[PDB]
């Protein structure tokens, strides 16, 4: 689209990252596109397109080979991948679909060109090993931390009912410090558990192998082509027992019958990925077990604690348990097209999509018993089942004609969609034998449940969308939508979405012929809205279900309408009703982004030096929101309304140099700097108090950015007694403790004094690529980075205070090594106490970092041998080249963490090194 | 274009306009009774043990402080802030099993009698349910909104106010509920878990008993003692209105808190947990979750305290130690017990609930604080480990009734609103609490070998029967009520009503700081932490309709 | 009164690998072809189900796992067989007279 | 490329059958005459109540 706002990408560069899933390549290298994805080994990320649309999905809108989807692109062949642009403004995407509010990524698969039998293989191999590598105490610093902790709090530190025997007096100046200390060989009473020192995060960690094939096969002749593409990917994380494959096949083919009239094709591909998952916060669990817990016990069997040690699992167990729960995952996707040309000009074409997917697994329950952490003896097995069957029909009319001065396209149509989804499930315990050979279903000896439902939606579009130009000087361009949908009743079903933009290509007004050193320099202009309808299949309605009582619920609070009215004690089926959901909404619109955008594109010498830069202002009314209830309404007063809105500003900078060098070297630059402001503007009454978005329900989020977030300020930590008498009166403080800021200076300390301290966006985000190619040799870096981003240390909990977290004795961070005390007054970190009573977990400052970084993303460095000692092999293409992934990172001094990208708990971003090549005829 | 978007329609629930339907009527007051059992979790207990911490019966225990701190806030008394998730928590909560009694009650207005011959005894369950919620949210936050509108629509419940009605008008809107109760419910329920004629009437009763120490004065401080209330607590009462429905006090103590004794005599009204019953693991009584001892291998809350079981101690003659009792700990060679004691806490070097095997210690096998929260055990919602009934999920939960009227309770309440007649029945007050005494004094079954076994010195007799003080006669009412009651969470809630919390849990801190170091820093402030804060998100979305209490 | 509902899945995946080599030759008078090769086959079969009973609707729309108020039972189990096969086969001509 | 559906409503009431069917097969011949390489596939969505 040449008067829209569109980013492009060169496909070439993805795969010189070697991930499996393109958008996951594309992460930093289109402005205003932030692709964000931890290090787990499916490549899964999830895209942001110029800040934060709306208030229910921001997920963006693939149009791959002409037929939507919104999820995938790592569940498919990101190697048949032949062009990905971005449309990020509401006009050049409005039309692509009703679902383009959050930006339109068109995908278009290889194909066979006129002429042309090409062949490529490409085959990669890496090794990936743990970067951020949190350093937690061992089981001495765990023994001089506690010592600590006990003194400053003036109680025996040898009152542990841990394994610990303290050495210790005063000094001269009547301080408490410590000589030496002895610890048990047995951490409980019956000397079952061996005292240990385990390093927890070097043993559920491994080195990762990655592994890649693609054999890509092409054909074309002058009535049709065709593709072939087959294609594996394996990825061993990084995490011990998790691990992820894929296998692709792709089949495109087109044929052009009755000369080049009528045109008939199809495009299709094939995949079965299977993947076993990372369990639900292991890191949070690795940073929390003592080292003196030991990996086994003094027989077999796992270790765990005893005694008088922690609340908290072994590690190298749940993700052993976990091992064998594989799902495995089979996705059918690809279209089917006919197009006919009744005169030149005049094309009617209409496509048919199929998206189906079906994924099976069997999630093992075994029985454990590290230490104190029993399951008392269960067993069971679920064996999930789920299918999505998404399929989309359109057809197209076209009329394009040249007058001689003139140009203009117009379009005409209408699309249907219809996702069907369903999943259901068996779930059983009690099994003779623990293995996935014998644990099935039938094999069970106890209680079963049952469970499954199914949901969907229908969507309908006409669409017209029509362009013009004056003579290559001036470009014009309208599209008008009207999209309905199942989601909604009968009175607000279609909406109607317009959308114009302009366009000037002030250089061939030849009012510049004389600026030479100027190729090309366009302005263009947008405004359009786009439909938002991506909401519960079920909002409208005032929901009533059955809910027994059947499925598992933690602590507690099933809400479940079984109940024994008899007195019974059960022992047989309940009586059971039905409870609330929901509440209807018979009024639900559409929600509305309008998205306002200037730009301007350029070309400077001999086009080298080429770039563009963007302004928008992006706009989500009547935005869709899932409105909690009031107190007082009480269970399921939930209901879906259109209160709220939102919007979107900033600036988006794309620009490249090319040039060679007369000494052989070719060198190829491609940064682009993008920053935004998010700012929520109005919200339901319930969704303000809520915090939802932003307020911690203290105060609310209108006004703020989308996240934002209230706390208290700490003003640095209490030195001597006379500094907590002269502050505000602090329940909790003494010398010691964080003193927290008096913002209202009415004398004391209590929850009004929070202020807004946390805002996620950046300060400006970017990205640069550098191309170097000198006899033979290609090198490439791609570098991206973030400043101004502050970040939300849940990890400081941990590595700050002996007691921060909501139970005893955790394993705790490096950091507190270096608490403040009498003997150590140069710290900020406040000194060690068993009890929180200054309630330091409270939302601080002090969890509030800068977590700007600047990553080198990849570097590669390859040779070709040259075409004339590899075409004797009869090869177009000899490539033998070698990577790094996430090599490097730099971040701020104030960064307490590893990865400032993510500093907390989810799957580390690991650095992968890479070998592989590239043969091609 | 039109055909193509109808065809999708809900599956697997049912619809705004269905639910109406005579057909589910039925559904709607069940469904209304289960969330009584399973819309509490380890933290919102409908049994309210979360917030009887701030009493002098025991601790939160746990890890400790951080182990559930909003709890400890409220332990203490300092710290408690309006934002807490877990005041939020609670006051949602009830506000849900309102909905649940709400919406049967809109569907049964519909009904008609000649063809649901039950259609009032069935409004009467109800709202019935609906007053054991307003109660207990009273109970908790004073200044609470009255929904008893069930034909009320949704945008109306921003319109309201928990200032509408004045505390007392408050009350007795409760009372309404409860009133009807009676007039309509059937005289015996064979299904256990419906309530009686005599339920409602023993909860009217308690209704009034609460709503008579009036505090229609601004703060939480008593504004006299309304005569014509008191009245009302000895008319539904009457032991005849109690015979009708076989209610009475069990044989012996501890059947009350035992599995093959469940749905007795005393058992009132009380929550049917239930196991082996179609659900995931069981309705079982996961609330208490928590209150399990180490011995389980989590998670030791819920720990009465040195106060309580010195309470148990006895004089020469097996009378409490009203002045004395707390001045040295129990040693069980040489002061006299009340046999309570042995049903209501777990000590060190006794059985765990009567399982000569289970022998408690000062120990890592039993408590979690390493001696902060002290090694003391709740017996009434733990069970026999080996029993049929317990059962681990996420946690330790069983199928035990949790009983929200003990018969005991009720003579109790009535031996009380007669003291404060003073009119000549506190001769009667005397018997009821003799009643409740000499029924303990032989509470001795399951705990007969206690003496030859462990040295125990059982003597508890019953009060001579003389025209006592309105004021003496009081305290001997309020220590059957501290001995009967220990543990079963209604003991701080004894103390706001009396206008006493302020004092003897003040008192409570300085004698207890010496036993258990968190009281050390703790304050309770009058006008104020008799009640907790109405949450602040509640407040801050009403638009200044909620009104917060004297003190925050 | 019985109602209920289940719902089963079930899957069949097989595959096949083989490999082959073919010289055929014409000597003149003669004709001779040759083949050697190998084959794997591998099924894998699955199959697990979820029934529950009791509906307050009895539709298809209503009827699913998750709005039962009955009792459940879960079914499931698999099985399967790989198959290795060495082969040869060679052929021969006179002269279009003699095969 | 095949493209193909079937549709069959039994003679017992209540009883059908159909039949979606894609099939796209394809060869190339590439390095003159000498490496060669293809595919043969069909999917096929059936449904029947019997
Ligand atoms: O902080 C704000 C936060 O509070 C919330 C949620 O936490 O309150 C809302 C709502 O949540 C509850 C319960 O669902 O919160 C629990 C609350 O209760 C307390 C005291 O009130 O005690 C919990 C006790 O449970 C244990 C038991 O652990 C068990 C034993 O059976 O052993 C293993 C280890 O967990 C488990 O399989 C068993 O449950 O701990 C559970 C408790 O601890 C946490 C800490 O994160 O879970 C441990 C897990 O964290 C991991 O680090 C990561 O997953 C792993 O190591 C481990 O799996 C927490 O998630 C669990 O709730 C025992 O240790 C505790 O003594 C408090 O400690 C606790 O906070 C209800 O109170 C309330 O209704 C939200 O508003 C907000 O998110
Ligand atoms: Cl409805
Ligand atoms: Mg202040």
């Amino acid at each position: 689209d040449l008067t829209g706002a569109v980013s492009v990408v060169k496909v070439d560069e993805i795969q010189k990252q070697g991930e499996n899933n393109p958008v996951k390549a594309l992460q930093g290298r289109v402005p205003g596109m932030n692709i964000t994805a931890d290090g787990n080994p499916s490549g899964s990320a999830t895209v942001r397109i110029r800040g934060i649309g709306t208030l229910n999905n921001n997920d963006p809108l693939y149009i791959i080979d002409g037929v939507p989807t919104k999820a995938g692109m790592h569940e498919l062949n990101g190697n048949d991948i032949e062009s990905i642009q971005v449309l990020k403004d509401a006009a050049s995407a409005s039309i692509y679909g009703s679902r383009a509010a959050n930006g339109v990524i068109i995908i278009t698969t290889k194909q066979g060109k006129k002429g042309q039998i090409k062949i490529n293989f490409d085959a990669s191999v890496s090794a990936s090993m743990y970067q951020s590598k949190m350093n937690v105490l061992n089981t001495e610093q765990y023994g001089r931390a506690m010592w600590q902790a006990y003194v400053n709090d003036g109680e025996n530190p040898n009152g542990n009912a841990l394994g610990y025997a303290y050495n210790w007096g005063y000094n001269a100046d009547g301080n408490p410090v410590l000589y030496g200390m002895t610890l048990s060989k047995y951490l409980d009473s019956k000397n079952t558990m061996p005292v240990a020192d385990t390093d927890w995060f070097d043993e559920i960690t491994r080195t990762g192998v990655i592994q890649q094939y693609n054999l890509s096969v092409s054909n074309g002749s002058e009535k049709g082509s065709s593709f072939f593409s087959l294609g594996y990917y394996k990825n061993l994380g990084v995490i011990k027992d998790t691990d992820f494959d894929r296998f692709s096949a792709r089949m495109n083919s087109d044929y052009k019958l009755i000369d080049d009239i009528l045109t008939i094709g199809q495009h299709f591909t094939l995949n079965r990925t299977s993947e076993v998952q990372a369990p639900g916060g292991i890191i949070e669990t690795a940073l929390d077990i003592p080292s003196a817990i030991p990996v086994y016990a003094s027989d077999g069997s796992w270790g765990g604690p005893v005694g008088g040690w922690p609340d908290r699992r072994n590690p190298r167990a749940v993700l052993e348990y976990n091992k064998d729960n594989r799902y495995t995952y089979w996705r059918m996707f690809g279209d089917a097209y006919v197009n006919l040309t009744p005169f030149k000009g005049f094309n009617l074409r209409s496509t048919f999509g199929l998206d189906y997917a079906n994924k099976q697994a069997r999630y093992f329950t075994y029985p454990y018993q590290e230490g104190t952490q029993t399951n008392n003896g269960k067993s069971a097995v679920e064996a999930k089942q789920e299918h999505w069957t998404k399929w989309m029909w359109n057809a197209i009319a076209t009329y394009q004609l040249e007058v001689g001065k003139h140009r203009g396209d117009v379009m005409i149509g209408m699309e249907l969609n219809r996702e069907d989804d369903s999943h259901f499930s068996g779930y059983k315990e009690d099994f003779s034998i623990l293995t996935p050979d014998y644990m099935w279903p039938d094999a069970g000896s106890g209680t079963a449940q049952a469970y499954g439902a199914g949901e969907g939606y229908s969507l309908v579009s006409f669409f017209g969308k029509m362009n013009y130009s004056y003579a290559d000087r001036y470009l014009l361009s309208l599209t008008l939508r009207r999209d309905g949908s199942s989601r909604f009743g009968k009175n607000h079903r279609y909406a109607t979405f317009p959308s114009v933009s302009l366009g000037w290509r002030i250089t061939q007004e030849n009012f510049m012929k004389e600026l030479t050193w100027l190729d090309d320099l366009k302005l263009r202009a947008s405004w359009g809205q786009t439909g938002n309808q991506e909401i519960s299949n079920l909002a409208r309605y005032t929901i009533y279900a059955p809910n027994y009582g059947t499925t598992d619920s933690f602590g507690g609070q099933s809400y479940g309408t079984a109940y024994d009215i008899t007195g019974s004690n059960g022992g047989g089926v309940l009586p059971s009703g039905f409870k609330r959901n929901q509440i209807g909404n018979d009024n639900i619109k559409w929600e509305t982004t309008t998205q306002t955008n200037v730009g301007i594109d350029f070309s400077l010498f001999k086009q080298s030096l080429y770039g563009s830069l963007e302004y928008y202002y992006k706009k989500a009314t009547d935005i869709l929101t899932e409105m909690a209830g009031v107190g007082v309404l009480g269970e399921g007063g939930s209901r879906w309304i259109n209160s709220g809105a939102m919007k979107n500003q900033g600036f988006e900078f794309n620009l490249g140099y090319r040039n060679k060098t007369a000494f052989g070297l070719t060198y190829d630059l491609n940064g682009n700097i993008s920053t935004y402001r998010n700012e929520i503007l109005e919200l339901p009454e319930t969704v303000a108090a809520n915090g939802k978005f932003g307020g911690n329900g203290v105060k609310s989020v209108v006004g703020h950015t989308y996240g934002a977030q209230v706390g208290y300020i700490a003003d640095g930590i209490f030195k001597s007694q006379d500094e907590v008498d002269n502050h505000a009166t602090q329940e909790g403080a003494a010398v010691g403790r964080i003193r927290y800021r008096d913002i209202d200076h009415n004398g004391v300390i209590d929850e009004r004094d929070q202020n807004w301290i946390y805002d996620p966006t950046p300060s400006f985000s970017y990205g640069l690529n550098i191309y170097l190619e000198y006899k033979n040799f290609d090198l490439t870096m791609f570098w991206q980075g973030v400043q101004g981003v502050d970040i939300i240390s849940d990890v400081k909990k941990k590595s700050d205070f002996w007691s921060a977290s909501n139970v005893g004795f955790l394993n705790k961070g490096t950091r507190l090594l270096n608490a403040w005390s009498p003997t150590n007054p140069n710290s900020d970190i406040p000194a060690l106490t068993r009890s929180d009573t200054n309630n330091e977990q409270r939302v601080s400052t002090y969890f509030v970092e800068n977590g700007s970084f600047l990553k080198l993303r990849n570097i590669q460095l390859g040779y070709t041998v040259p075409a004339v000692i590899s075409k004797k092999m009869r090869m177009d293409r000899l490539r033998f080249y070698c990577s790094a992934q996430n090599l490097l990172t730099i971040k701020s001094k104030n960064f307490t963490g590893e990865d400032p990208e993510n500093p907390n708990f989810s799957y580390p971003i690991p650095v992968n090194i890479t070998f592989g090549l590239n043969i091609g005829f | 274009c039109d055909d193509f978007l109808d065809r999708q329609v809900p599956q697997g629930i049912v619809t705004g306009d269905q639910i109406a339907s005579p057909e589910y009527v039925d559904n709607l007051v069940i469904s209304a009774y289960a969330i009584w059992a399973t819309g509490d979790d380890i933290n919102s207990s409908f049994s309210l043990w979360n917030y009887d911490v701030r009493s002098d019966d025991c601790y939160k225990g746990g890890s400790g402080t951080e182990d559930g701190g909003v709890f400890n806030a409220l332990e203490i008394s300092k710290g408690i802030n309006t934002t807490d998730w877990n005041i939020n928590d609670i006051w949602k909560r009830l506000y849900q099993c309102i909905t649940r009694a709400n919406t049967a009650l809109q569907s049964l207005d519909q009904m008609d009698e000649k063809t649901y011959p039950l259609k009032n005894q069935r409004i009467a369950e109800m709202r019935f349910l609906r007053g054991h919620a307003h109660f207990m949210l009273k109970q908790l936050f004073k200044k609470i909104v009255i929904v008893n509108d069930e034909n009320m629509e949704p945008d109306a419940y921003n319109e309201l106010s928990n200032t509408t009605y004045t505390n007392d008008e408050q009350w007795q809107k409760i009372a309404d509920d409860f009133q009807f109760a009676y007039d309509n419910l059937p005289e015996v329920q064979i299904e256990k878990g419906r309530p009686a004629q005599a339920a409602a009437a023993a909860y009217l009763a308690k209704t009034y008993l609460y709503k008579a120490y009036r505090q229609d004065g601004a703060d939480n401080a008593l504004t006299g003692i309304n005569e014509e209330d008191l009245k009302q607590v000895v008319k539904y009462t009457d032991p005849l209105i109690m015979a009708k429905g076989g209610y009475g006090l069990e044989t012996d103590y501890s059947m009350n808190f035992l599995p093959q004794y469940e749905n007795g005599a005393e058992s009132v009204w009380a929550i049917q947990y239930s196991i082996n019953d179609g659900t995931y693991n069981g309705n079982l009584n996961w609330g208490m979750g928590l209150t399990t001892p180490q011995i389980l291998g989590c998670c030791d809350f819920h720990k009465p305290s040195q106060n309580l079981v010195n309470a148990f101690k006895t004089d020469s003659q097996g009378k409490p130690l009203f002045s004395t009792y707390d001045n040295e700990n129990y040693e069980v060679a040489t002061d006299n017990v009340d046999p309570r004691l042995f049903h209501t806490v777990g000590m060190p070097g006794f059985p765990y609930k009567y399982n000569e095997g289970y022998i408690i210690q000062k120990n890592d096998d039993w408590s979690r604080s390493k001696g902060l929260y002290g090694y003391y055990v709740s017996l009434k919602e733990n069970v026999d480990p080996d029993c049929d009934c317990l059962k681990k999920g996420s946690y330790w939960a069983s199928s035990l009734n949790h009983i929200v009227i003990r018969y005991a309770d009720v003579l109790l309440m009535r031996a009380e609103a007669l003291i404060q007649l003073n009119d000549g029945r506190i001769t009667d007050a005397i018997s009821l609490i003799n009643e409740v005494r000499s029924r303990a004094a032989g509470s001795t079954m399951l705990i007969f070998n206690y003496k030859e076994d462990y040295g125990v010195n059982f003597k508890v007799t019953p009060y001579d029967l003389k025209a006592y003080a309105q004021d003496e006669a009081m305290k001997m009412l309020k220590w059957e009520r501290r001995v009967e009651f220990g543990m079963e969470s209604s003991r701080f809630f004894d103390l706001v009503r009396w206008g006493e919390a302020k004092d003897v849990i003040n008192a409570y801190y300085v004698t207890e700081a010496s036993r258990c170091s968190i009281y050390k820093n703790a304050g309770f402030t009058e006008n104020k932490n008799e009640y907790l804060p109405v949450p602040f998100e509640q407040i801050s979305a009403s638009n200044g309709n909620y009104t917060q209490n004297f003190g925050w």
